[PDB]
RNA sequence: GGUGAAAUUCUUGGAUUUAUUGAAGACUAACUACUGCGAAAGCAUUUGCCAAGGACGUUUUCAUUAAUCAAGAACGAAAGUUAGGGGAUCGAAGAUGAUCAGAUACCGUCGUAGUCUUAACCAUAAACUAUGCCGACUAGGGAUCGGGUGGUGUUUUUUUAAUGACCCACUCGGCACCUUACGAGAAAUCAAAGUCUUUGGGUUCUGGGGGGAGUAUGGUCGCAAGGCUGAAACUUAAAGGAAUUG
């Protein structure tokens, strides 16, 4: 009875991506990030811009036919910060109020088998 | 950040969802649920041939959804589209995986992680890479707090596991392997054959990935659906 | 113009560097028994009733 | 801690389903705890 | 001065004196 | 003088330790000297559990977790309200609170 | 995208994001610890081969073959050099954006040499335990790694054997640790930094106020960069160690 998509929240710092693809992932619906809802360039990763983006993905999912969704939270990963940004819990919360149905929350952060090299030098990011 | 794009075009509106229409996904018969979900493609025009557009899609689904029971909650399964027939496309097995929370829950410190992999080919000339995991366990009555293995126990355990996995594959075509992985029966005789060496808890084996496939042989897939 | 009324049930403490903003948790009259945390500019007491232009908010310390 | 976890879902109160639509709804997902005989006679 | 950069400064000075003396020889 | 007996670290019979990078600034710090921590939180913030319980399609769903191991350098740990500074008699206390 | 905030940069030629593949090179996460091996530098994916090693066990053998060592020899992080290969990341130089009074810095984005390997050099390091090696004795406590001994001890196999994995006691060797100070020390502190004016177990190396100076010169090694050896004139009354109170 429920049509299931995949939420795919890229919860980084400096931005937050929400877009609901199909079950296969080849066909994508409703990609609105956090940067298109606030005019600061600083709070593109804020909880406000994340929840305003997550309200838009559910409006474009309801008018298409998506009723439920699977959630794959994501940090930057690789050699980078590997922890979720501030907008991850805001975007996940916002599309639960909007009418969508949640199943199978999961992280898909790219964790290496200690890949190439972090940037910043051996002395660090000196600030 | 709308008013930040200096230029939108280097050189200098039709809604596609009305064009789009829905299909449905069919799991193989070695799964208690056939209805997985629905997919979207564009309309089958005379020059793009929508059946070939959705031909090689890979669908991510959980085994708990495929079997109903929540005991196989981690256990992710790859399903690969192969054969489409009137909004009723069929899928075959493409691989199995663990969830990242289940893998990271198992890996704790003050215990020894043991990993084994094989590259054994099945009867249908399917070449599969099967991974195994195990953890040494603190026995009951044990006082000391770490319970490590002795690096020749590990090499004895790894040899036992790799010979078991390469034995259960030759003899299973593909559907026997899928009906062996679902009951988690593979984890049983790993535990039985390794209880001589070390206690070895947590043998939920690991992912298995496909490497190469033979020709189509569409009678085999309609045996999985029909 | 949707507005939402909430009732302060437990005062958490002051926030802001100069101390002018108070952390409170509030109980909504409509849609009873679901509670969030907000920030108050002025003097807020127990059983004060707040009106909010939006209720989709958690409070983080300033 | 590693061992602790929480459970979310429909079962985060049991009630009598007077409406047959509620009965048809409750049997559909599968939350029916018991079907008891009524106390009085027919 | 840092003892590393006095060591660097005299190493550069020795290179100048080594090559201003090779003019004669 | 010698501030610590182990001098910063846990290197006794090791020669070399093959360092790691700090999660905050990518500073190369030896693994024995690192201030390793484990951050284990739910997949869902605690203010959204009742929110997600009523929006889930499943009757019984076990909420998964994030298990991320953090390595800090000495400068970043002291700055980020971690092990920052102890008195000379409390420096020898090795027990976590 | 990045940031405290931005900008350089990429984007309607579809950037960022999603899916499916493929290729390349580096690395060997989580397990991973007051844990292991090695003379040190060092060494963490699987399996096969090659040769080596310590501890233990021994009612096996030789019989003083020993300890430390001028001269001399081998190995020796990283960086650097030469010549092929490789060249994904990161990134001395360089280029740019920002900040700034300046910013040829910190910060951002690119980016050569390098980072990897093969053959040959170099011979350095806060190469640190800032603590030479061999031998003996001197206070208590538990843990742990490897080997061994004992115990009708627990569990599993085939209730049951042998084993294995644990438990208790003991022992040899190892990485360490906790308490105390008989003892030492200027103190910090130290089971060695103790057995040192009640001054002798054996032996090697090194220092003699601070600069000038690891400079000049001369040898010698090195393709080079440089390494090893290494003064004097002159100047100076304090430099310096560990603790105390501000
Ligand atoms: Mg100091
Ligand atoms: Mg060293
Ligand atoms: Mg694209
Ligand atoms: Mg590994
Ligand atoms: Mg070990
Ligand atoms: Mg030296
Ligand atoms: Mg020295
Ligand atoms: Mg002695
Ligand atoms: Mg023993
Ligand atoms: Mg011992
Ligand atoms: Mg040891
Ligand atoms: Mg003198
Ligand atoms: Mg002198
Ligand atoms: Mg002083």
């Amino acid at each position: 009875s429920q049509v299931f998509g995949v939420a795919r929240i890229y919860a980084s710092f400096n931005d937050t991506f929400v877009h609901v693809t199909d079950l296969s992932g080849k066909e994508t619906i409703a990609r609105v990030t956090g940067g298109m809802k606030v005019k600061a360039d600083r709070d593109e990763s804020s909880p406000y811009a994340a929840m305003l983006a997550a309200q838009d993905v559910a409006a474009k999912c309801k008018e298409v036919g998506i009723t439920a969704v699977h959630v794959k939270i994501r940090a930057t990963g690789g050699t980078r910060t590997k922890t979720p940004g501030p907008g991850g819990q805001a975007a996940l919360r916002a599309l639960a109020r909007s009418g969508l149905r949640i199943g199978r929350i999961e992280d898909v952060t790219p964790v290496p088998s200690d890949s190439t090299r972090k940037k910043g030098g051996r002395r660090g990011r000196r600030l | 950040a709308v008013g930040k794009n200096k230029r939108l075009s280097k050189g200098k509106v039709v809604d596609p969802f009305t064009r789009k229409e829905w299909f449905d996904i069919k799991a193989p018969s070695t799964f208690e649920n056939r209805n997985v979900g629905k997919t979207l493609v564009n309309k089958s025009t005379g020059l793009k041939s929508a059946s070939d557009a959705l031909k090689g899609r890979v669908v991510e689904v959980c085994l708990a959804d495929l079997q109903g029971s929540e005991d196989h909650s981690f256990r992710k399964i790859k399903l690969r589209v192969d054969e489409v027939q009137g909004k009723n496309l069929l899928t075959n097995f493409h691989g199995m995986d663990f969830t990242t929370d289940k893998l990271r829950s198992m890996v704790r410190k003050w215990q020894t992680l043991i990993e084994a992999n094989v590259t054994v080919k099945t009867s249908d000339d399917y070449v599969l890479r099967i991974f195994a995991i195990a953890f040494t366990r603190k026995q009951a009555n044990q006082v000391k707090r770490h319970s490590y293995a002795q690096s020749s126990h590990i090499r004895a355990i790894r040899k036992v596991i790799s010979e078991i996995l390469t034995k259960e594959v030759q003899g299973s075509t593909l559907a026997q392997l899928t009906s062996k992985l679902i009951p988690e029966v593979i984890n049983k005789e790993i535990e039985n054959a390794t209880k001589d060496i070390f206690p070895l808890q947590n043998i939920h084996v690991r992912k298995v990935k496909l490497l190469k496939q033979p020709k189509f042989d569409v009678g085999a897939l309609m045996a999985l659906h029909g | 113009t949707p507005v939402t009324l909430a009732k302060v049930i437990k005062v958490l403490g002051r926030t802001g560097s100069r101390g002018g903003v108070t952390q409170v948790r509030v109980e909504f009259l409509e849609d009873t028994s679901r509670t969030i945390v907000r920030n108050v500019k002025g003097p807020v007491r127990e059983n004060d009733i707040l009106v909010l232009m939006e209720s989709e908010r958690e409070a983080r310390r300033l | 801690d590693w061992d602790t976890n929480t459970i979310i879902g429909s079962r985060a109160r049991a009630n009598v389903a007077r409406s047959q639509g509620q009965i048809n709804a409750a049997r559909r997902q599968g939350l029916v705890v018991s079907v008891d005989k009524k106390y009085g006679s027919t | 001065m840092r003892a590393k950069w006095r060591k660097k400064r005299t190493r550069r000075l020795k290179r100048k004196r080594r090559k201003v003396r090779a003019r004669s020889k | 003088p010698k501030k610590r007996a182990s001098n910063g670290r846990n290197k006794k019979g090791r020669g070399h330790v093959k360092p790691v990078r700090c999660v905050n600034c990518s500073k190369s710090i030896p693994k024995d000297k690192a201030i390793k921590r484990m951050a284990i939180r739910n997949i869902v913030e605690a203010a959204a559990v009742r929110d997600l319980s009523e929006a889930s399609v499943y009757p019984e769903y076990a909420l998964p977790k994030t298990y991320n191991k953090l390595h800090y350098c000495v400068s970043c740990a002291i700055h980020a309200r971690i092990v920052r500074v102890r008195s000379r008699e409390d420096r020898k206390n090795r027990a976590p609170p």
